């Protein structure tokens, strides 16, 4: 056990009158008062908990050498994927540790770039428009998501005065007469409402023309009798359609409604009046399936689907005649076609993932032929942003020993042939002496789950090496062996082995794989992940207690839930911003939006199985198990910020008081003895660097690591 | 396109 100087846990009041009745089920909730962020009982709970993990940390002696590490590997210059419009090359650069990415133009390919904006004196939703004469940008005002967008001129970096309030993640999409753009905002704050406290619902589909101010955008979709309905948009390449997507919780599922501009008599303005929504073709009209719109020649549109293929494929329509839809491109059987791309007028890019990794596939737009083929090593591709009248084509490449690089192919001139347009360097760092494989591991159920493992050349399988595991497994996301600075110095500077392990849950192997980790079948995410932690220990990489375990929001429940079934296991856990109350998280700002892969208390089934992997539920004293009298709970960090409207912090508030409370603070003389603390952020790079530093400090000590030169 | 710092 790392850690020797003794624990002094602050008392935390339980009220035992919190009780609840889950369909004939009697459950408790004795830090039900938790849930109020503003109390004055939180604050000083918070308070406490600060001075205690302040305390531990303190004894944690490597987190000076750790951040100043990390600090030196991440100062090296960054550049984004460039893209087109006009004849200007737009891209983002960072020279190393500036807090925000700095926004650069230039003229010709081979052109000098300058700069077009330096927000260094928080930045999204960046989009020039047709001409490159203008771009909308937003700025963050506050500690929510909520978003204002501006418009500045490229020729002078001035100003427009056009101001644009309660934006999230939409970005402007320009009309090619260069008059203005559709975008999707969220409606002016109501009576008894508030900036800090309102709801995202209500969403309208809009557009907004240059030089006016936002009580003058025209209105072209609301739905005031489906409130969470949520929106996203699109112009065609030709500029003569808008899409307008429609979307429901968090499935991969969505409507689609087109509208034809060149049919209407006087533009946008012929809606002056509202009346209120303007005359789409819903195509589209229910939640069955996604769509995603690749390229049109006029009324004939291609898309990307899972209808009846969960791996997707690409299919054909006519608008004129929508009940006939054709095979473009056919589901393949054994590979997730991710991503597709129209470009250089007649081809598409098309990125398929296939035992995750990426091959690149080009083929002929009309007719779908298979022109060529490039499988690409461990990591991750992304970032086509090309247009179809766009001759060039830029994408990014990164891995767990690769930082950056961004590849140019001119498909027109000098074709089949990757150039390297930038890459970026890791200082001090030397690549040739570490590596990544691929292994399939079985799970409980005998099922195989990839996991890749990073580490230094030549090492004895002997058991002695520390062991870092990452994972997911959740709501189709694909988890891809990315660049971490800090990843780095835990492999360089700690000895460490790192696993990514690509549970299920994911959508790695499509919508089966998302679905056998889903709802009624969550557990197999928590049984992929222990599994693979098990086969790093038989196969000797590491030890019980040397494996670390980490994981943020869906994969902070991940950690939370690992934790609870099998502490033996581990030697330190590592949750952040995690769901912890999976009985209540419906009822807290946007948790509504996860009962689509979660379930929900509400009904009797959903109940039944949240009840058994909840965090906040199944804390139990491992040593009263017959068994396993020597086995306590790993060394346990619980990130969160004391304010947070994304994944609220009485999650992991309640958890850490739960497990407090059971394992040190029920009984007289624990053989609980790591140390259960949260690292609570109250309230940008230096910020992130500081907390990462503190985490893997808190590793080193918990699993008995020491530093290596 | 435009990425957080690689922390």
């Amino acid at each position: 056990s790392g850690f020797s100087k003794p624990l002094h846990y602050p008392p935390v009041r339980r009220d035992e009158t919190v009780v609840d009745d889950y369909f004939g089920v009697k459950v408790a909730d004795p830090y039900r008062w938790l849930e109020d962020p503003n109390s004055e009982e939180t604050k000083e709970f918070v308070d406490n908990q600060e001075k205690l993990a302040n305390s531990v940390l303190e004894e944690c002696e490597l987190i000076d050498k750790f951040k100043q590490k990390i600090i030196d590997f991440v100062n090296f210059p960054r550049c984004g994927v460039p893209f087109r419009r006009a004849n200007k090359y737009f891209h983002f650069y960072n020279s190393g540790l500036q807090a925000q990415n700095v926004f650069q133009m230039q003229d010709d390919l081979d052109g000098k770039p300058e700069v077009l904006y330096d927000p260094n004196l928080g930045l999204s939703l960046y989009s020039v428009s047709e001409d490159a004469k203008y771009f909308a940008f937003g700025i963050h005002s506050g500690l929510t998501e909520w978003v204002t967008i501006k418009i500045l001129k490229t020729e002078d970096r001035s100003y427009l005065p056009d101001t644009l309030e309660w934006v999230k993640f939409s970005p402007a999409i320009w009309t090619h007469d260069n008059k203005g753009f559709f975008y999707c905002p969220y409606p002016p704050l109501k009576e008894g409402e508030d900036h800090m406290t309102r709801s995202a619902v209500n969403q309208e589909a809009r557009y907004h023309f240059l030089g006016t101010d936002q009580s003058e955008d025209i209105l072209l979709w609301r739905d005031l009798e489906n409130p969470a309905h949520h929106l996203k948009c699109q112009i065609t390449d030709d500029g003569k359609y808008f899409l307008l997507y429609i979307l429901d919780g968090c499935d991969d599922a969505n409507k689609v409604y087109c509208l034809d501009l060149t049919k209407l008599p006087n533009g946008l303005e012929s809606f002056r009046g509202r009346e209120d929504s303007a005359p789409f073709m819903k195509l589209i009209d229910s939640f069955d399936a996604s769509y995603t719109a690749i390229a049109n020649d006029g009324s004939v549109f291609t898309f990307q689907t899972n209808k009846d293929a969960p791996r997707k494929k690409l299919v054909r329509v006519d608008l004129n005649n929508p009940s006939v839809w054709t095979d473009l491109v056919p589901e393949s059987k054994k590979d997730l076609l991710e991503s597709a791309h129209a470009v250089n007028e007649n081809q598409l890019i098309l990125r398929y993932l296939s035992d995750v990794k990426h091959v690149l596939e080009i083929r002929d737009l009309e007719s779908g032929a298979l022109q060529h083929r490039l499988p690409i090593d461990i990591g991750s591709v992304d970032g086509i942003t090309a247009r179809r009248r766009d001759s060039v084509v830029f994408f990014k490449f990164t891995s767990i020993l690769t930082p950056g690089i961004v590849y140019q192919c001119d498909l027109k001139n000098d074709p089949t042939q990757l150039k390297i347009f930038r890459e970026s360097v890791v200082p001090d760092f030397d690549r040739s002496e570490f590596e990544v494989k691929q292994v399939f591991v079985p799970s409980k159920d005998g099922t195989k789950i990839p996991i890749f493992i990073a580490a230094r050349k030549g090492i004895s399988l002997d058991g002695s090496h520390p062991c870092e595991m990452h994972g997911y497994g959740g709501f189709g996301i694909n988890m891809m062996p990315t660049f971490s600075a800090s990843r780095i110095v835990f492999l360089k500077h700690l000895g460490g082995v790192f696993c990514l392990a690509n549970i299920r849950g994911g959508g790695e192997y499509g919508e089966e794989w998302h679905k056998a980790g889903f709802r009624d079948k969550k557990q197999n995410v928590f049984d992929d992940f222990i599994s693979a932690a098990e086969y790093l220990i038989s196969s000797g990489y590491t030890k019980a207690r040397r494996v670390a375990i980490e994981g943020g929001a869906n994969g902070g429940l991940l950690v939370a839930a690992c934790i609870n079934q099998r502490p033996d296991l581990f030697g330190c856990a590592e949750a952040n911003c995690g769901v912890m109350d999976m009985l209540r998280f419906h009822k807290f700002t946007l948790g509504y939006l996860w009962t689509g892969d979660y379930g929900c208390s509400d009904k009797e089934e959903e109940f039944k199985w949240l009840i058994k992997y909840s965090p906040i539920h199944n804390v139990r004293r491992p040593w009263e198990q017959p068994g396993n009298e020597e086995t306590q709970y790993p060394a346990t960090m619980i990130l969160t910020a004391d304010h947070d409207d994304r994944v609220v912090p009485l999650h992991s508030f309640k958890l850490l008081a739960t497990m407090q409370h059971v394992l040190c603070t029920s009984l007289e003389d624990s053989p609980q003895k790591n140390p259960i603390i949260a690292r609570i952020q109250r309230k940008a790079t230096m910020t992130q660097i500081a907390e990462v530093a503190d985490r893997y400090g808190f590793m080193a000590k918990a699993l008995e690591a020491p530093w290596i030169d | 396109e435009n990425a957080s710092a690689p922390v």
